[PDB]
């Protein structure tokens, strides 16, 4: 009840939390906008407790033979009220024949709608929310799902969550499904692609793909057959439900004798292709990158990009029309695709640039 | 702290948790800040027309809701307007009022704004034309419905954030102040 | 259509520089993924052995536990690896190694003050005995069967002369190893080549006819025993692509800018293999194609 | 100065001056826990 | 089956920052108003200043699959060639209409006369080049 | 390569040359500000010894990748330069434990995180409700503003609140209710202040 | 403290210190020729035996189970 | 076990399929994209990695019919392990020499 | 300064990059010295290794 | 002024 340390500024506009972790973040390119990197420590430390249905009754009959041992796992089970039964100190054996049985028979009448309920560690599907202090505006918390990965002990973002971010952070993890549906649905990042401040786009690739992207779709580079499919391949991976057509397609060689060669911009093409949803027309825009023509000599229109039915055939692409500029190309397609299809085209550049600046890497020397 | 309450009712009012009212409108437009970067993107509109088409799909959209009577309102005061959009700002009166008050503009289609019609009126006097003007127009005030912001919305706190977090880079350095 | 027969009929080798330490050999039309596939299986997944899991009975040495048990493990054996088993690594400890998937060092070394010094000598080795200890006072005290296999085989390392360690008077070592079979991708301890890269040969293609003393500062600015001059026509020439690094130093003056385009050929794949003291860069190639061998045959064994 | 005419004391006790306010009484939904008013609060549920 | 036939006089050619691709001039000597310009990969084909040669643009060649054993085409009768689309037809003044064509990125662009380039239309068209 | 450009460190390039010259060479390589003039600019310097020594003018040495084995399409821009390290080596994350009944301060303690206000006015913008509910959380009927559960002999536990056998003077109206717990201690302390208001406790 | 293990390529460079002390003292030469004449040709090698300092007699005759 | 199947990417006549493999990397899926595309049956081929810190392989066969990817795999397998088996007959001769 | 001295060609640096070097040699995971067998301390960080730079300023050796 | 005074690789296999 004081100035700034008072009761309320303290206890009562802001409280510690549980089922929360905060950590620094290493920035990782191989996983989707829309997910996190999670370390195996906070998976058997973080968990939700999860109630025990007839339909995923096996899915956590296993979780519970886990345990706290190995990721995904069960800490503790809630029979009825309270009774909170730990599993830390349990055998393997002791939680065999004793959590095999979590749809026990109608055993009394006192409580008979509450079954039973088991703590469960956090899984991929799940979400969580993620905070880094200052918060000056609400873009600076989002959600983003679960991955789970078998590395070393640091949190995980896509470079495109930077922009709003503005980048250590904190995790926030809760117990129930209407937060869930409320963070996956509403705080979701690919549901806030745009800032309210002025409407403009703020998330997408920075420099690294940047970069690449302005040397893959340059006139000059050109793909064999074997390149052209190994880097649709590794860019998509349909198998990921990223495509829904359940088999890739590609398209004819630019150049077919003396043999077949494709273009950066055909990759780009093949891409926007293969992401956009069947029984739907291609994008077609037209706009402006930020290199004058004269930089690629007498002749070149490069400084405007023309799409046509989902086809780059004209100019490069650039800072403007991806990465967080307005009325880019990426802007456009979530204006046509809605804001999950933009979400999964800015991953899928992502994944592009990431393989393809691998093969051919990018350098800066002192005779530059 | 100010605004932590305020936020946009039902009707397109704005109201605080006692319901006190601080405008009729958002802005006199109603339209979501985050879905209106495109509303003037007329070219872009037009381009990708069926895939626009499908996503805002007028087939179910005609079932709950009508369009004549907003659009007949719409097309008088317009009418009116640009008889008496000469006499200055003191010597003009309200014979008709602006359609957004008349009518619920996220129920009646046709209910945009003042300047949404002149724009969309000096782009379409541009010839050059599927291309049906009379389907454009549909289109774009179906968009225009569907850019409205949800009843449930923490504007205010939005507002407020929009004003500070930018401050932050404001300004650092070099008469008023 | 591309076949086996026609990769056999088109694909040479050219050893240069075979050796006991090093070779040098080429491969001739092969593609870049095979050749960058053996290069890879060569540094990492080819088996040799280390040691790890070393025990210490005391030491009071200035070079920490950590620090010394590290660079123990780091150290180049002799043993061959086909003469030694995997670990399960799931049993108890004393079922966890046997005599022939595991061998023992010990070390157990003391450093005093010989009084018989030289007066005014800074030197070690005269002020006190066992002031050093090398590589060579690891000891290989064998068990069971070991006495029998490795009587022609006395595990000893590959180089006895590094230096461990440091002692003083008063400062005793003493531990215990237990050398395993390696993998290499688990660390880099277990590897047994230092390095096994490639560079495709370089190409040399001349426009213009480089001739007069404007050919012999050409001849300059690669390294000497590449480029030739034809005394019958006073004309520079290539005379070894694979003696020249490449430098691009040509590329610097602008006479020779439009006369020479620095290409570089596709299926001409260098080799240059150094090794440790544990096998020969022979031995491990073949155990490296052999190990791809095993993986394909694994891989389409295994049901789907 | 602006905080006074505000119907619901609770704000103006959370911002500052704690003590003046709360005399004159003799967010306030997350003061007593009480579910939120705002977005998925700004109505109701049932059957 | 073709759409358009003439050879053009490469006046010029000009890389233009590149290590491919190049622009290319060209000039047809028939017509006194027909030219093209277009940049190709002079890797896959050297072309110089000062040449004569062959170009046709056909609606096909009698999905995509790489060569096969007895396999015919206007392709094996001609070098160089490019697939790709059109874009963009303009009046650039009485009997005289540009088409642009692009072939992943490789534009070309072609001038002529309504009553040559009737066939012409935007659609999928091989570009096919000879010697 | 991209930090450069708004860094503008050209002492990195510099010392990467000058680094690559020296472990060549076997000589050390002197950086001293204020002896190189654009006259002598050290990167003529370095690149006439890497010259002499048959590597690259401008550094760039030509590179393979590791992953498909081809040559990258420019020569890399490759030296050695001086690495220090940094002791700023911090993660930390609770379920249960330690904690007005809020998680208690501190990494090294097992405590929480706060929320702070600035927290709760991005959960707040969102409009996520159930989101703000629980990251801040998861009663008197008749005086409505406590005292209660004391069983007697075998009996259920009822209330007796004061401020209200059956109902012996004081009542017999009261019920649970879900409330933070930082609300009893705001309870107590107004209740010492002397200050009492009509929380209007809602029917059932 | 003479790195065993060359940190890059990988050569053994352990031995080779006390080697390269002999041919830098004893036999008046040069860093670059004694490096080349101990057989180093990369400088991810050499970097281990030209630069090292040997902070082991200055960090070793504080021992302290000796008279001082 | 090492190598698996994706039912959920599967084609229902089995002429494109992905597999996905356990314990490997760049060194075995390129060696394999090569060998594969070499037959001219197959239409698509190529590997993947989910992330690198995980040690899988997703490797995806999209042939052009009449051939079941799976019988595509193998038959790549056996090309790919005479031609990781001919280099050490031609490596064991120049070593005669 | 010494520590500034000790930056290799702070000529060809920007001015706040000079500071944030300064600002972080402090910060190194230093060699603290060699008495270290008898120096109870509540933190050193040592590290356990090091070689002279290669490109080493002058006065780095005078000082 | 005077100028920084000056100072007075194989490929694999050779
Ligand atoms: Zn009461
Ligand atoms: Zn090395």
């Amino acid at each position: 009840l004081e100035k700034k340390e008072g009761l309320f500024r303290k206890h009562m506009m802001g409280k510690r939390v549980n089922y929360a972790a905060r950590s620094v973040i290493s920035p990782d390119p191989n996983i989707e906008t829309n997910e996190i990197g999670v370390p195996p420590v906070f998976a058997v430390k973080l968990t939700y407790p999860e109630p025990v249905t007839a339909y995923n009754i096996a899915e956590l009959r296993q979780a519970v033979i886990n345990g706290p041992d190995k990721w995904p796992g069960a800490t503790q089970i809630q029979n009825e009220d309270g009774s909170l039964v730990s599993l830390i100190g349990m055998s393997v054996e002791q939680r065999k024949a004793l959590a095999n049985q979590l749809l026990t028979p109608s055993s009394n009448v006192s409580t008979h709608t509450l079954n039973k309920k088991v703590y469960r560690h956090i899984k991929n599907r799940d979400v969580v929310l993620m905070n880094r202090q200052p918060t000056l505006h609400k873009a600076s918390m989002m959600g983003h799902k679960v991955r789970v990965l078998p590395n070393e002990k640091t949190l995980r973002l896509h470079y495109a969550n930077t922009g709003a971010y503005n980048a250590e952070m904190n995790m926030h993890f809760p117990q129930n499904e209407n937060a869930r549906a409320e963070a996956l649905n509403l705080a979701n990042t690919d549901s806030q692609y745009l800032t309210p401040t002025s409407g403009s786009p703020v998330r997408g690739l920075i420099q690294d793909h940047i970069s690449a992207g302005v040397w893959l779709t340059s006139k000059d580079s050109f793909f064999t057959r074997e390149q052209y499919q190994q880097y649709i391949y590794g860019c998509i991976r349909p198998e990921d439900g990223h495509t829904t057509r359940s088999k890739i397609v590609t398209l004819p060689p630019t150049i077919f004798k003396p043999y077949p060669l494709w273009t950066g911009k055909q990759i780009i093409t093949t891409v926007l292709l293969n992401v956009t949803p069947p029984d739907m027309p291609g994008i077609n825009l037209i706009s402006k990158n930020k290199i004058k023509n004269e930089y690629w000599g007498k002749g070149s229109l490069e400084n405007e990009v023309l799409f046509k039915d989902g086809a780059l055939l004209c100019g490069i692409l650039d800072k403007s029309q991806y990465g967080a500029s307005k009325y880019g190309i990426v802007h456009s397609l979530h204006e046509v695709y809605g804001p999950e299809v933009a979400a999964k085209v800015l991953s899928v550049l992502g994944r592009l640039f990431t393989n393809y600046i691998t093969a051919t890497a990018f350098t800066c020397g002192m005779d530059d | 702290k100010q605004l932590e309450g305020v936020h946009v009712s039902y009707d397109n009012s704005i109201r605080d948790a006692d319901g006190t009212l601080v405008q009729f409108m958002y802005g006199g437009d109603a339209i979501d800040i985050t879905k209106e970067s495109h509303m003037t993107q007329f070219e872009f509109c037009l381009d990708n027309y069926y895939a626009l088409l499908k996503k805002y799909n007028p087939s179910a959209l005609i079932e709950h809701l009508d369009v004549e009577s907003a659009l007949k309102y719409s097309k008088k005061t317009l009418k009116y307007r640009k008889k008496h959009s000469k006499e200055p700002h003191y010597k003009q009166s309200v014979k008709y009022d602006p359609v957004l008050a008349k009518y619920n503009p996220a129920k009646y289609l046709g209910s945009v704004s003042e300047n949404f019609q002149d724009k969309l009126e000096s782009f379409l006097d541009k010839n050059s034309k599927g291309v049906n003007e009379k389907k454009f127009r549909a289109l774009m005030q179906l968009k225009y419905m569907r850019s409205l912001i949800n009843p449930g919305e923490a504007v205010g706190i939005i507002a407020s954030q929009s004003v500070g977090e930018p401050s932050t880079q404001m300004t650092l350095n070099t008469n008023v102040t | 259509e591309w076949n086996v027969e026609k990769f056999k009929k088109d694909f040479e080798v050219n050893i240069s520089s075979l050796d006991a330490r090093e070779a040098n050999f080429d491969l001739i039309n092969i593609d870049t993924s095979i050749a960058n596939a053996f290069r890879r299986i060569m540094i990492s997944e080819v088996p040799s052995v280390a040691a790890e899991y070393v025990y210490f009975f005391n030491n009071t040495s200035v070079i920490q536990d950590e620090v010394l048990a590290h660079r123990i493990g780091l150290v180049p054996l002799k043993v061959d690896p086909d003469m030694l088993t995997w670990v399960d690594s799931n049993l108890p400890d004393d079922e966890k190694f046997t005599d022939e998937n595991t061998i023992v060092l010990s070390l157990n070394v003391k450093c005093t003050r010989n009084p018989d010094a030289p007066k005014g000598s800074t030197d070690p080795k005269e002020l006190y005995n066992n002031a050093h200890v090398y590589a060579r006072d690891l000891k290989f005290e064998p068990q069971g069967r070991q006495s029998t296999t490795f009587a022609d085989c006395p595990v000893v390392p590959a180089d006895p002369d590094i230096l461990l360690a440091k002692l003083r008077p008063g400062q005793e070592i003493s531990l215990k190893a237990h050398c395993i079979l390696g993998i290499g991708g688990d660390h880099a301890k277990f590897s047994p080549v230092s390095t096994a890269s490639y560079r495709l040969l370089p190409q040399i293609n001349i426009l213009q006819p480089i001739k007069g003393e404007s050919a012999r500062r050409f001849q300059k600015c690669f390294p000497p025993g590449v480029i030739g001059i034809d005394e019958g026509s006073d004309e520079a020439y290539v005379k070894d692509a694979r003696k020249d690094t490449v430098s691009r130093e040509v590329l610097r003056y602008e006479e020779f800018a439009d006369k020479v385009k620095l290409g570089r050929v596709r299926n001409h794949f260098i080799f240059n293999v150094e090794s440790a003291g544990a096998m020969t860069p022979e031995e491990i190639f073949f155990k490296s194609v052999r190990i791809l061998k095993n993986k394909a045959e694994y891989l389409k064994n295994c049901p789907i | 100065q602006g905080m006074e005419t505000s119907t619901s004391s609770f704000m103006k006790m959370s911002y500052e001056t704690t003590c003046q306010f709360l005399t004159k009484a003799v967010s306030a939904r997350i003061v007593v826990g009480k579910l939120n008013n705002v977005g998925t609060g700004s109505f109701d549920v049932l059957a | 089956n073709t759409l358009f036939d003439d050879i053009f006089q490469v006046s010029e050619v000009d890389p233009g920052r590149y290590n491919k691709v190049c622009r290319i001039e060209a000039a047809s000597t028939t017509q006194d108003q027909c030219k093209l310009t277009l940049d190709i990969n002079v890797e896959l084909f050297p072309v110089a200043a000062q040449d004569s040669l062959t170009v046709t643009i056909a609606s096909s060649l009698n999905s995509w699959r790489p060569p096969q054993a007895g396999d015919r085409s206007l392709a094996d009768d001609y070098d160089y060639v490019m697939y790709g689309t059109a874009y963009k037809f303009e009046e650039v003044s009485k009997d005289l209409i540009a088409v642009y064509y692009s072939f992943g990125g490789l534009l070309m662009r072609l001038e002529g006369n309504y009553r040559n380039l009737n066939n012409l239309k935007q659609e999928n068209a091989y570009l096919l080049i000879r010697r | 390569p991209h930090a450069f450009p708004s860094r503008m460190t050209i002492g990195m390039f510099v010392e990467s040359l000058a680094g690559k010259a020296g472990a060549l060479h076997g000589i050390a390589q002197d950086s001293t500000p204020w002896i190189f003039n654009e006259d002598d600019t050290p990167a003529d310097y370095f690149g006439e010894q890497l010259a002499k020594a048959g590597y690259n003018y401008h550094g760039n040495e030509p590179m393979y990748s590791g992953a498909t084995g081809e040559e990258l399409r420019a020569d890399i821009y490759v030296g050695v330069v001086y690495y220090q390290r940094l002791r700023h080596m911090k993660f930390q994350v609770r379920s249960t434990g330690p904690v007005t009944m809020q998680p208690v301060k501190g990494r090294k303690r097992h405590g929480g995180i706060r929320v702070g206000e600035m927290e709760r006015d991005a959960l707040i913008g969102h409009g996520t409700s159930f989101l703000l509910q629980d990251r801040l959380l998861n009663v008197c009927r008749e005086c409505g503003s406590t005292q209660q559960s004391v069983p007697r002999i075998g009996s259920i536990s009822t209330v007796c609140c004061r401020r209200c056998d059956s109902q012996i003077v004081g009542g017999n109206e009261t019920t649970t209710v879900a409330i933070p717990f930082v609300l009893k201690y705001l309870d107590s302390e107004l209740s010492a202040m002397g200050i009492r208001l009509r929380y209007n406790v809602e029917p059932k | 403290i003479v790195p065993v293990r060359c940190f890059s390529c990988g050569k053994v460079v352990g031995d080779k210190w006390e080697s390269y002390l002999n041919l830098l003292q004893e036999d008046e030469l040069d860093e670059g020729t004694a490096l080349s004449r101990l057989g180093l040709k990369r400088y991810c090698c050499r970097r281990m035996i030209l630069t090292h300092v040997d902070l082991i007699e200055k960090f070793l005759r504080y021992n302290p189970l000796e008279k001082r | 076990e090492k190598i698996k199947l994706l039912t959920q990417a599967t084609s229902e006549d089995g002429t494109s399929a992905s597999f996905q493999i356990v314990e490997e990397d760049h060194t075995l899926g390129n060696a394999l994209r090569y060998v594969i595309m070499k037959n001219p049956d197959v239409e698509f081929c190529g590997y993947s990695i989910p992330h690198p810190s995980e040690n899988l392989l997703n490797i995806r066969i999209q042939t052009y019919g009449e051939t079941t990817a799976v019988d595509a795999l193998q038959k790549g397998l056996k090309d790919l392990m005479d031609l990781c088996d001919v280099v050490e007959s031609k490596f064991t001769e120049k070593i005669k020499s | 300064s010494i520590l500034a001295n000790l930056t290799p060609f702070s000529d060809f640096n920007q001015s706040p990059r000079n500071m944030y070097q300064c600002q972080m040699g402090k910060q190194t995971m230093g060699t603290p010295g060699v008495a270290l067998c008898h120096r109870s301390d509540n933190k050193l960080y040592r590290l356990q290794t090091g070689q002279t730079p290669i490109v080493k300023a002058n006065l780095y050796d005078d000082y | 002024r005077k100028d920084v005074p000056k100072v007075e690789h194989f490929a694999t296999g050779y």
